């Protein structure tokens, strides 16, 4: 095991058939981060539902410990968690169809798996609301930080974090396929919840990006700054019909000098002088995922 | 009663309902209204999606009160468009897309002009009016590009 088995041709989760919704949001939270892995590890209970132990034994077996260990997934097993998926959801194309992370993260951890909430937000002083991820909401700076996204999608609905959450998720503001809030986001290296709790720090392990109709992936494997992967689980195909994806992880460490720099010299720069995969993860990113500090050294 | 219903896009739409009604029936209000399908329409109220099933009654919804709209932002695939020397170029699109949006999104790519782009699916010359759906790509495929 280690970083160099993750990196190359034929690496990641193999997308096939409009999977990649599927794929970048497992890869972001299993590749090299941990905050879910009781998921995977939390015994069949009697409350647990149906397919708890098929879907929990997929997971680890044949998709999270092969991915760690060989640096790939085929599609076929990832087909047999949407089959399981389209059993627990019928019709509704998760065999099939392009769909959101959010519908995919609610299917599999509300109705699946039963994973406690990940965040319990109060609209300060009322009763506390659970829920998975959070939907950042407010008015139209022309280059945010992920940081001002939240406190100001707080202060609009007078919002407090009951506690404090191990994984968030925070979804970036647009309004479909044709309309972003922004043009550019600066996903925030570390959150500061410490205001918006109700009774400190998060960092980054993960964006998940989209510009119109597939998701990649960005990934923080280490704390240094360049400790960067990107991941397409269609970054080539072979054969025509009866073909097949090659998905591909990088290092991109200029994602880590672009985050060197402020939003404002960022906002100065045009996209299409933004070098290797920067861009997309500076332009299109659809969700930020936080976590309890493992990565970094407090100093 | 009246509720109102603001849009990430900034739109405020104001809605006649009544305190028991579904999140369903809000939706399908709202799909008359802006021509949004309930499917893709994503309802929050004090940072909480509102599900299906309940009622306005069910989340404390009141006389005046605002919710929060945001469409479902579906993804899955990406196509490719090879040149002949095996070199490769993917976009993102829908089966919904004209071919020539799909000539104006390889003109935004790589330098090329549409009226010197010719590009073949299934040994056959797409037309510029036309879809990808008229031509079955509905997920992750390959075209052919050859240079006029």
């Amino acid at each position: 095991m280690g970083l160099e088995v993750m990196v190359g041709k034929k690496k990641g989760i193999q997308g096939h058939y409009n999977s990649s919704y599927l794929d970048s949001t497992l890869f972001c939270l299993f590749s090299f981060s941990s905050v879910l892995d009781t998921v995977l590890l939390r015994p069949r209970s009697k409350t647990d539902v149906e397919y708890y132990k098929e879907t929990q034994e997929l997971l680890r077996t044949e998709i999270v410990n092969p991915l760690r260990i060989h640096g790939y997934v085929c599609a076929t097993k990832i087909m047999k968690l949407r089959r399981i998926l389209e059993k627990v959801e019928a019709a509704s194309g998760f065999t099939s169809e392009q769909k959101d992370p959010e519908e995919f993260l609610n299917i599999l951890f509300h109705h699946i798996l039963r994973v406690d909430p990940l965040l319990r937000l109060r609209s300060a002083g009322q009763k506390v609301q659970d829920c998975y991820f959070y939907q950042i909401f407010m008015d139209k700076v022309m280059v945010p930080t992920s940081q001002q996204l939240l406190e100001w999608s707080f202060i609009n609905s007078d919002l407090k974090f009951a506690e404090a959450p191990s994984c968030l998720i925070i979804q970036m503001p647009r309004f479909g396929k044709d309309f972003k809030m922004f043009n550019k986001i600066f996903p925030s290296l570390e959150l500061d919840i410490t205001d918006l709790l109700d009774d400190q720090q998060m960092e980054l392990f993960a964006v998940l990006c989209i510009e119109t109709s597939h998701y990649v992936a960005f990934v923080k494997y280490g704390s240094a700054d360049s400790a960067w992967l990107f991941f397409d689980s269609m970054a080539d195909r072979d054969g025509g019909q009866n073909g097949f994806n090659i998905p591909q992880v990088s290092r991109c460490p200029e994602v880590g000098e672009y985050l060197k720099m402020t939003p404002e010299e960022l906002h100065a720069l045009d996209p299409k002088n933004i070098q290797g995969y920067a861009r997309r993860l500076l332009c299109d990113a659809y969700m930020c995922m936080y976590q309890s500090p493992t990565m970094s050294l407090y100093k | 009663m009246q509720i109102f219903v603001k849009t990430l896009t900034g739109k405020t739409i104001t809605l006649e309902v009544e305190p028991s009604d579904t999140i369903e029936n809000v939706k399908a209000k709202i799909q008359d209204k802006e021509g949004i399908p309930p499917d893709q329409q994503r309802l929050i109220f004090a940072g909480k999606q509102l599900e299906d099933g309940r009622t306005l009654s069910d989340y404390n919804i009141q006389k005046e009160s605002t919710l929060h709209l945001v469409l479902r932002l579906r993804g899955g695939m990406q196509i490719f468009v090879k040149t002949l020397t095996g070199k490769t170029i993917t976009l993102e699109v829908e089966p919904s897309d004209t071919i020539e949006n799909v000539k104006a999104k390889i003109q935004d790519k790589e330098g090329i002009p549409p009226d010197q782009q010719r590009l073949i699916f299934a040994g056959k010359q797409l037309e510029d009016g036309r879809t990808l759906s008229d031509y079955n790509i509905q997920k992750e495929s390959t075209l052919h590009l050859v240079l006029r």
